[PDB]
RNA sequence: CUUACCAACCCGAUGCAAACUGCGAAUACCGGAGAAUGUUAUCACGGGAGACACACGGCGGGUGCUAACGUCCGUCGUGAAGAGGGAAACAACCCAGACCGCCAGCUAAGGUCCCAAAGUCAUGGUUAAGUGGGAAACGAUGUGGGAAGGCCCAGACAGCGUCGAGUCGGCCUGCGCGGAAGAUGUAACG
RNA sequence: UAACGGAGGAGCACGAAGGUUGGCUAAUCCUGGUCGGACAUCAGGAGGUUAGUGCAAUGGCAUAAGCCAGCUUGACUGCGAG
RNA sequence: AGGUACUCCGGGGAUAACAGGCUGAUACCGCCCAAGAGUUCAUAUCGACGGCGGUGUUUGGCACCUCGAUGUCGGCUCAUC
RNA sequence: UGCCUGGCGGCCGUAGCGCGGUGGUCCCACCUGACCCCAUGCCGAACUCAGAAGUGAAACGCCGUAGCGCCGAUGGUAGUGUGGGGUCUCCCCAUGCGAGAGUAGGGAACUGCCAGGCA
């Protein structure tokens, strides 16, 4: 039921993933499988609302990225050293 | 073939020595100077290394 | 009061004397160090000292050999 | 008052603290208090918090703490002048960067370890906040 | 037999190191090649020296209290030996290198209400503290913004079953408030 | 690459502890074994240099630079590209 | 190898003693948390273990001003903030 | 040409361990003797010599198998050269370089020369 809206990144690096951040986004990876990695860009207060529920770490969830919906898990996250806050996370194809 | 003019923006005073002798590669000489110089990848690393104080005119 | 410590030695002017690709003459040091770090190979000797000199006039090369991954240097003549 | 009970060596260059905390998750209880801000945390003032804390919850549950003072800070004397060789080791200290989960605590509710870690928090020098264990 | 017990080893999990390293940059340095630019800026030999009390500022550090307009190194800049403009005044900060003349023009840093040259400029917000124009832990229905949550016409919250539309307290965030006592005279925007 | 910065050493030893040829491989533990014990010598196993290096520390060392033996005086004289 | 308070010359604020300056470890004065004392009761009054500041008043650190001279402790007189 | 084996190399863990299986015509190994060439600070254990009855048990080779070692992205993070900035013990912005660890995954080596056996 969880599902996770995305656009894919057009900007990649240390500059770009911070300017990322300062707007309220926040980078992220899906890759597994035989298809290349996407690279995309999260809303982060949504995320943020959802990773609260122990659910989103062990569930299928769904990543909607330019009209396609792709079956993944979360796999890795990466949280701010001190803030309530998410850097990054890992979803492993489903 | 293809040149692109170049001018000086601020002073060289106080700058790294290698800032220094870019200045000097180029042949700027003061601020406002303007040089046309040959396109090349050469010259545009030069242009790199001191672009916060050089203006390029394509 | 006052201190135990306040010695050292001079200090060696060791390490890389000719660097990969320099053309060297014979006799040319290129390496000076205590024991072997860099081991000897093709047209270079290792002296007393374990000093790795240009057996002949060449460049001189570092290579990665053998089955403890050592690192020696050889001259390549040129 | 932690301290190591041996050391290769006597004293310690001032050094600096730059960077972000290394371990910075709740990893073995299921509450933490995290450092918020950058500093040095002396031997008194974490067994200060630690006696505040343990108090609080009436000797109750479990409490581990995740930082060691293992750096040695040495003082001249009053009087003495520059000079004539490094000072005398007099406390030790843990250095202290954002982000590093200093105690856990667990076996208590999450209201009384709120509590507890409020009462230690005012014996600390520096800034930090309350944390939960996530599960991933 | 039992442990208030202590427990090494090993296994799993967590940190720390100038004198730890099964990893490992950026730069810097050595060498080769190529163009453009530079009054040979390079090297050698010879005539003449001065100098061997340095200072502050940035960055990387030892020492000291991550005290000193402190002290000791590395490296860059300026002063020294450098005027002009800015920082009220202020070698060492910011801008910038004065051959001479001009009652011409454009800019830099920094500025444009009056002292005092130039916007009492335009548009959208924030502050009510003269904050701006001195400071901490910590304290607080100050006020702006944001994402969630609880309860609620099946009548909430406050007041006293009544009453009829919102209410409650967390989180994050902008700006402000208290914390804040000194000596000739306002005297911590020149 | 400095400080009355932080830590340790030297003012020798060796005609073999030098040369060379041939050979060899450590610590520690476990088990069994006369006196014999925590630890002697023996046997097997685990281990893999955690040993060793004439003397500090660092860099080295298995092709050993570590251990053993035979023969020896190159611990030679004059020179020396670089 | 020593002494010089019987001393002397050339120099230095390149370098100490006084006072100023920078600093504020120390000192002094505030504050925060609240273990407890206080019959009960943390906060009438004290406030342990620890935390954060202010002053420039102590003991000090430094060696920037003065060594071609800036006279000392105390008393007296007169003060001023 | 294919299979198997021996020797000398390249390469230096994707190549090494472990576990399981498997091979003796040849080759290899153990093996059989030793007055001898030679050998044991004792011992034909080893070295050495003379051999070929036995066995693939050990060792070795080959095959299999992820329990390990090992290799390992993408993305993010740390650091950092130059220029700029802040609330300046520490950071942020523009630009360039960009780890380590970890994750997905990979993975039971590959190969040259000569020689012998077999088909
Ligand atoms: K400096
Ligand atoms: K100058
Ligand atoms: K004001
Ligand atoms: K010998
Ligand atoms: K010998
Ligand atoms: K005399
Ligand atoms: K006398
Ligand atoms: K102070
Ligand atoms: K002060
Ligand atoms: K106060
Ligand atoms: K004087
Ligand atoms: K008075
Ligand atoms: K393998
Ligand atoms: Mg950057
Ligand atoms: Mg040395
Ligand atoms: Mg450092
Ligand atoms: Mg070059
Ligand atoms: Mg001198
Ligand atoms: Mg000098
Ligand atoms: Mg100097
Ligand atoms: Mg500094
Ligand atoms: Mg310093
Ligand atoms: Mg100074
Ligand atoms: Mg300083
Ligand atoms: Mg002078
Ligand atoms: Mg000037
Ligand atoms: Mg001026
Ligand atoms: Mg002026
Ligand atoms: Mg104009
Ligand atoms: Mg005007
Ligand atoms: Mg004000
Ligand atoms: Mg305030
Ligand atoms: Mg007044
Ligand atoms: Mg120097
Ligand atoms: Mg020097
Ligand atoms: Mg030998
Ligand atoms: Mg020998
Ligand atoms: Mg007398
Ligand atoms: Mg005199
Ligand atoms: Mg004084
Ligand atoms: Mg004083
Ligand atoms: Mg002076
Ligand atoms: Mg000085
Ligand atoms: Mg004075
Ligand atoms: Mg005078
Ligand atoms: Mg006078
Ligand atoms: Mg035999
Ligand atoms: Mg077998
Ligand atoms: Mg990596
Ligand atoms: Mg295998």
């Amino acid at each position: 039921m969880f599902t996770i809206n995305a656009e894919v990144r057009k900007e990649q690096g240390k500059g770009a993933s911070r300017r990322l951040r300062a707007a309220n986004k926040f980078p992220a990876i899906i890759y597994g499988g035989k298809e290349a990695p996407l690279a995309i860009e999260l809303d982060h207060d949504k995320v943020m609302n959802m990773q609260a529920k122990a659910e989103f770490y062990s569930e299928v969830l769904t990543i909607v990225v330019d009209g396609k919906e792709i079956k993944v898990k979360a796999q890795d996250v990466q949280r701010h050293p001190y803030k309530p806050k998410l850097q990054h996370i890992d979803f492993v194809r489903a | 073939a293809k040149t692109i003019k170049i001018t000086q923006t601020r002073s060289a005073i106080g700058r790294l020595p290698k800032h220094k002798a870019t200045l000097l590669g180029l042949g700027l000489r003061r601020i406002g100077h303007t040089v046309e110089r040959e396109d090349t990848p050469a010259i545009r690393g030069m242009i790199n290394a001191v672009s916060f104080m050089v203006k390029v005119e394509e | 009061g006052s201190t135990r410590n306040g010695r050292d030695s001079e200090a060696k002017r060791l390490g890389v004397k000719r660097f990969g690709g320099e053309s060297v003459l014979a006799g040319s040091i290129i390496v000076r160090q205590r024991g072997t770090k860099f081991h000897a190979g093709a047209n270079v000797g290792c002296g007393r000292d374990h000093t790795l000199f240009a057996k002949a006039d060449g460049k001189v090369k570092f290579e990665v050999k053998g089955p403890k991954n050592r690192k020696f240097i050889s001259i390549e003549a040129e | 008052m932690l301290q190591p009970k041996r050391t290769k060596f006597r004293k310690m260059h001032k050094g600096r603290n730059r960077g972000l905390a290394q371990g910075t998750d709740v990893s073995f209880g299921s509450f933490g208090l995290k450092a918020v801000g950058r500093g040095r945390l002396t031997a008194r003032q974490i067994e200060a918090a630690r006696r505040a804390m343990t108090r609080a919850v009436k000797r109750q549950g479990k409490i581990w703490i995740r930082v060691f003072p293992d750096k040695p800070i040495t003082e001249k004397p009053l009087a003495v002048r520059m000079g004539k060789g490094k000072g005398n080791v007099e406390y030790w200290v843990a250095l202290i960067q954002p982000g590093k989960v200093l105690y856990e605590m667990d076996g208590v509710p999450e209201e009384l370890a709120r509590e507890a870690f409020k009462l230690a928090a005012a014996k600390l020098p520096i800034k930090t906040t309350f944390v939960t264990k996530t599960v991933m």
